RNA sequence: GGAUACUGC
DNA sequence: TCACGCAGTATCCTGT
């Protein structure tokens, strides 16, 4: 309490009944206004990926609420400046919330399931003492019984509350509800109604609190929208909340680009084939995998592509996931005996599989006649001498030392430096050089 | 099946009597009957959702049984018009139907015992509930899925039963309550156990492997072996972890691998008999089942 | 690409 | 010495 503060924050979660009556600036309006939505997107989003539940849910909505700064927390020492500080932003942040999502009803549910979820996370973390403070802050009235009345009834206390010993009943207090509200444990008779009351021990009450919380809000925002004229003339704050809702808060493209350059031959025909037919044999999309693998292509990325890829094949979208999702896993050692398969060396591609008819894999300079090889050449706008060195050096059986011409031709270099015995050498090789 | 197999012989390779043209002949005229039966059902302006070689189902969009006896009788002498001694008959009339994929489905047959009261008897086609390589467990389940999806009750309804019915399953299976006999998966071998060269990734092989190690009557060609799936702090995959009931009563290392039991036995089963139905996909099951519902 | 199962009609 | 046909769905693996 230094300057200009009060008793209007006692209890870090509130019903957000009374309207701020502050005057504030346009920047800790605008401020303020984004923050809390970052704040209720974050809790949708983990609302959607996680179970609410969940301690995976509970850690990430706690780092949220730490980076924004919003109280998620209680503290047990006083009202500290900084603390009122966040306790007004929270209670300031949630009405101009309101002015923003009011004005249709997708909206306000939008709104309210939000608001909820978070309200059910601070009270899960909420100490028993504070949790009754602030029952009794806003006249709940959720019991709590005397000590004399508890021995007045002690037996009735033990035989109504299952498992619950002597002693450690002794060290136990309960709250006295009326029985509307405790249904679901009536009914099955697990408390004890006295004169209308029932007498629960200190999970389910979160319940009924959000029960009220939601009616409440619900009414509030009608309201909001029956004073919405009001708002609309101040053009300061049009823009933001008529449009708060749509508020901002290796790639496979390029593939294609690398394609043209860095490529050895081989993965530049088998991606040649592809696209002119977005469907290759199992040889191709084994080798054409493991190379994606090896130039960095994340399991997501490669699923993405190939996905992408095989979908304008007039196949159906489950088909994929069906059959080469597992493929494409085991390539990047994902089942089965999960190992991290590397990608084909020059010697396997000439000693693997022999192509046939239909088939584009495999080394093009071991497994494309003399006259293909010098018409692919020369479609490339390799100069005559260099194809005329290259079909030389196919000659004689070393294909390593005519891609190795290739890499020196098409790179500008005199002379390649590097003994080629890798396809991702080779693209390692032209990025180096590129970039 | 003497008939069929008279039929069959004209194109088995090492019979006396190969005569592969005929057989193909055979096939032929059967496809193009086919063919013109369903021509014929359309010209009449029914609706015809299915046919496996001989048979046709026609959606007869109505609910007066009477009448779609009528209308059967009708399109049947139609057909027999064309036809000196092939013969159409109505081969049962479903109440309700559950089309899932070619030879996969389920439906509640008529019987008719007069004065138009009639009974009703579930029937199911190539579902995996009617598949010997699946857990007793998911068969059930699945089972009973079936009988509240066919059923009158209003489909909200439906879909809360299922959800219930999942999550007794879950918590069974986390109890371990379910009795030992529902886990067991059951599998035939073609060849004998030596000739797969598989011996690790094939589970019942391996199965059979173990059982011909141990001293008892071994295993061939042609008898059905029964495993299950364990933990043994091996870390391998789930094909290389098969064991035999007995030996997982036996060793005191090897306990039920619940999460595999829910995650690829129930799941799938369950989720390819709702993908027709409204409300209900993989995730909300993996959910109803206590799977963690971000790979699914 | 291959291997292992078992339904149908 | 043997052994019926074909159409279709589901699961799993590719190091020396
Ligand atoms: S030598 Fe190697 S990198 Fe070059 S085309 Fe042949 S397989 Fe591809
Ligand atoms: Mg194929």
């Amino acid at each position: 309490t230094g300057d200009r503060k009060g008793d209007l924050y006692p209890s870090s979660l509130q019903f957000y009944q009374h309207p701020p009556t502050e005057n504030i600036s346009l920047i800790e309006f605008e401020t303020f206004a984004i923050e809390r939505l970052k704040l209720l997107k974050a809790v949708e989003n983990l609302g959607v990926s996680y179970v609410k539940n969940s301690e995976e849910y509970s850690k990430k909505l706690e780092l949220e609420l730490r980076k924004l700064k919003f109280p998620y927390r209680p503290l047990h020492e006083e009202i500290s400046d900084d603390v009122y500080d966040l306790r007004r932003k929270d209670h300031i942040s949630h009405f101009i919330l309101r002015l923003a999502y009011c004005q249709s009803e997708d909206l306000r549910r939008w709104f309210i399931q939000q608001e909820m979820d978070l309200f059910k996370f601070r009270f899960g973390l909420l100490t028993k003492e504070s949790v009754q403070e602030f029952l009794k802050l806003n006249d709940l009235q959720y019991v709590a019984i005397s000590e004399d009345e508890k021995n007045m009834h002690k037996e009735d206390l033990m035989n109504s509350s299952f498992g619950l010993s002597l002693t450690k009943m002794e060290d136990t207090e309960f709250y006295k509800v009326p029985f509307q509200a405790a249904l679901d444990l009536v009914r099955p008779r697990k408390v004890f109604l006295w004169r209308g009351f029932a007498f629960i021990p200190h999970k389910d009450i979160v319940s009924i609190v959000l029960n009220d919380f939601r009616a409440k809000l619900s009414k509030a925002l009608a309201l909001s929208a029956r004073s919405l004229p009001v708002v609309q003339s101040d053009e300061r704050l049009q823009p933001l909340l008529n449009h708060l809702s749509h508020s901002y808060i290796i790639s496979l493209e390029q593939i294609d680009g690398f394609a043209a350059k860095s490529f050895p031959l081989c993965m530049r025909q088998l991606h040649k084939s592809l696209r002119e037919n977005h469907h290759l044999r199992h040889g191709g999309r084994m080798q054409y995998g493991l190379f994606l693998k090896g130039i960095g292509l994340t399991l997501e990325q490669a699923l993405q592509f190939w996905r992408l890829e095989f979908t304008k094949g007039k196949v159906d979208s489950e088909k994929f996931d069906k059959v080469y999702a597992y493929s494409i896993r085991h390539n990047y050692g994902k089942e089965g005996k999960r190992t991290d398969y590397t990608p084909y060396s020059c010697m396997k591609v000439i000693l693997s599989n022999p192509p046939s008819q239909g088939d584009y894999h495999g080394c093009p300079f071991r497994h494309s006649d003399p006259e293909l090889l010098k018409q692919k050449l020369q479609s490339f706008k390799v100069p005559s001498s260099g194809i005329n060195q290259i079909l030389e050096l196919v000659k004689g059986m070393h294909y390593q030392l005519a891609c190795q011409k290739y890499f020196e031709l098409t790179h500008s270099v005199d002379d390649c430096g590097f003994s080629l015995n890798h396809p991702n050498q080779y693209f390692a090789e032209s990025q180096k050089l590129l970039t | 099946l003497t008939a069929n197999s008279m039929y069959g012989c004209l194109g088995f390779s090492y019979s006396r009597f190969y005569a592969k043209p005929l057989a193909a002949l055979v096939t032929h005229q059967g496809r193009e009957i086919l063919l013109h039966t369903k021509e014929m059902v359309q010209k009449m302006n029914l609706e015809v959702i299915y046919g496996d070689t001989d048979s046709i189902m026609i959606n007869t969009n109505c609910n007066n049984l009477e009448e779609v006896f009528k209308l059967g009788n009708r399109v049947k002498s139609e057909i027999n018009k064309s036809y000196k001694l092939l013969e159409i008959d109505i081969d049962g009339i479903f109440k309700s139907l559950l089309l899932l994929k070619k030879k996969k489905y389920a439906a509640l047959t008529v019987e008719p015992t007069g004065d138009g009261k009639y009974v009703t008897k579930q029937e199911l086609k190539g579902l995996d509930i009617v598949r010997r390589d699946w857990c007793e467990l998911a068969k059930q389940a699945g089972n009973y899925v079936i009988s509240q999806i066919l059923s009158d009750q209003p489909r909200d309804s439906i879909v809360e039963n299922i959800q219930k019915k999942l999550t007794e399953i879950g918590e069974n299976v986390t109890n371990g309550t379910v009795p030992i006999t529902q886990y067991e998966i059951n599998k035939a071998l073609t060849k004998d156990p030596q000739d797969y060269p598989d011996k690790k990734s094939l589970p019942h092989v391996h199965v059979a492997l173990w059982i011909n190690s141990q001293g008892g009557r071994k295993v061939k060609a042609g008898d059905t072996i029964s495993y299950v799936i364990c933990q043994d702090g091996s870390n391998l995959s789930a094909s290389q972890r098969a064991y035999a009931q007995e030996q997982l009563q036996k060793q005191e290392n090897l306990s039920i691998d619940t999460q595999y039991y829910l995650s690829q036995q129930v799941h799938p089963v369950v989720a390819r008999i709702c993908e027709p139905i409204d409300g209900i996909d993989s995730a909300l099951i993996a959910m109803w089942l206590g799977l963690d519902p971000s790979q699914f």
